[PDB]
């Protein structure tokens, strides 16, 4: 099938601003007909995707002529003249020249603000989880930017894999940041044999990472 | 006036069969135009399933592992996904569209063996500076959604309420709060936690410690 | 035609 690989997987820009999201296929898209099926979506956030460009350049009806479409061969270009509030979601390439019809994997258009170290705090199990028979520790890690971040978990000294789900928020509408949530799932059994809970955030803001502990029974 | 509307079960077990239905109304499903089927993973990954030309003539996608087909009946003017012996991997979003024109809302198919479940609703204190941050662990519940208030809606600064994950084909979710050293313990921080599948309505404070 | 536009 037809691999389409969208640059970047998220692009932040300010509103006013120019803002170009690249498409890369594995195949060439030109028709038999002589026409070049690749478009392109918009998919706002608790919608459906919208078609903005289609058959490489045409604008889709109600589509302002701030949004372009360009491209030959395997490399393609949308381009935002002018981003607005109203541009913010997921752009999506699409390629319909071949059968199977396939899709990039989206392009989410962000907003940029200054760096911001994200707020970590951790919580032991809740003696109401421990009386029935589990325990998770919950670590926060919250109004941090960019998105990108890495949390890690360890107990004992040794790194923690199993039992650790982690949960992100969308990018805040008021202030522009993002948050996660990472929770470390244990038995009780499992809990009361170790010691040291440790959650480790690594994130751009600074060189040495983040971390909140704490020891079981202090 | 051309208008596109999903519909279906919502939750099936999987190895059962199911239909989704599009109505369409404002243009008639015999001209010209494909109508076509496309999913939506978490991650956002869009997957194309296939169409119906306005003749009765099929074209799937053929790399699916998903057994499908879909059929139409002209006279209701209605398209359909027939989804056969389903997997947990077919949960989803579920669009239907004419030809990327016009699409629907979308609909929501789960595929999960699990029965209802009441989530369990723990508080969680800081452990034994100017702010405080305390938060809130709703864990086990089926199916979704839950809805997570601060001091029954009052408290809505500062909150921060993290989409559910599946952990063992039950719902978990968490929500943090983040108030000045004044405010707590000084003053009461509950938690209020909605489950209508269950009919749960719990109330937990924030108690140190 | 099958695919009267782009789908
Ligand atoms: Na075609
Ligand atoms: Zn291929
Ligand atoms: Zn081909
Ligand atoms: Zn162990
Ligand atoms: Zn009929």
């Amino acid at each position: 099938d037809v691999v389409l690989t969208q640059t970047p997987l998220s692009l932040p820009v300010s509103l006013g601003d120019q803002a170009s999201i690249s498409c890369r296929s594995s195949q060439r898209l030109v028709h038999s007909n002589g026409n070049i099926y690749l478009h392109w979506f918009l998919q706002k956030p608790g919608q459906s995707p919208k078609l903005l460009i289609y058959k490489l350049s045409s604008r889709f009806s109600g589509v302002p002529d701030r949004f372009s479409g360009s491209g030959s061969g395997t490399d393609f270009t949308l381009k935002i003249s002018r981003v607005e509030s109203e541009d913010l979601g997921i752009y999506y390439c699409s390629q319909t020249t071949h059968v199977p019809y396939t899709f990039g994997g989206g392009t989410k258009l962000e907003i940029k603000r200054a760096d911001a170290a994200p707020t970590v705090s951790i919580f032991p199990p809740s003696s109401e989880q421990l009386t029935s028979g589990g325990a998770s520790v919950v670590c926060f890690l919250n109004n941090f930017y960019p998105k990108d971040i890495n949390v890690k978990w360890k107990i004992d000294g040794s790194e923690r894999q199993n039992g650790v789900l982690n949960s992100w928020t969308d990018q805040d509408s008021k202030d522009s940041t993002y948050s996660m949530s990472s929770t470390l799932t244990l038995t009780k059994d499992e809990y009361e044999r170790h010691n040291s809970y440790t959650c480790e955030a690594t994130h751009k803001t600074s060189t040495s990472p983040i971390v909140k502990s704490f020891n079981r029974n202090e | 006036d051309v208008q596109l509307q999903e519909s279906g079960p919502g939750l099936v077990k999987p190895s059962q069969s199911l239909s989704l239905t599009c109505t369409v109304t404002g243009y008639s499903i015999t001209s010209n135009y494909a109508w076509n089927w496309i999913r939506q993973f978490p991650g956002n990954k869009l997957e194309w399933m296939g169409f119906i030309s306005s003749y009765g003539t099929t074209t799937y996608n053929p790399s699916l592992k998903s057994r499908f087909s879909i059929t139409r009946d002209t006279s209701k003017n209605q398209f359909f996904l027939q989804l056969h012996s389903v997997t947990i991997e077919d949960t989803g979003t579920y669009f239907c569209t004419r030809e990327g024109d016009y699409w629907g809302q979308g609909t929501t198919l789960t595929v999960s063996s699990a029965k209802t479940t009441a989530p369990s609703v723990y508080p969680l204190a800081p452990v034994c500076g100017s702010s405080v941050t305390l938060g809130c662990l709703v864990k086990g519940y089926f199916p979704e959604p839950v809805t997570l208030t601060w001091n029954s809606g009052s408290l809505s600064s500062g909150v921060h309420t993290f989409p559910a994950v599946l952990q063992s084909d039950l719902y978990t979710l968490s929500s943090s709060v983040t108030v000045t050293s004044s405010t707590w313990p000084s003053q009461s921080i509950t938690c209020n936690v909605a489950h209508p599948a269950s009919s749960t309505k719990v109330d937990k404070k924030i108690e140190p410690s | 035609s099958t695919c009267y536009f782009i789908m």
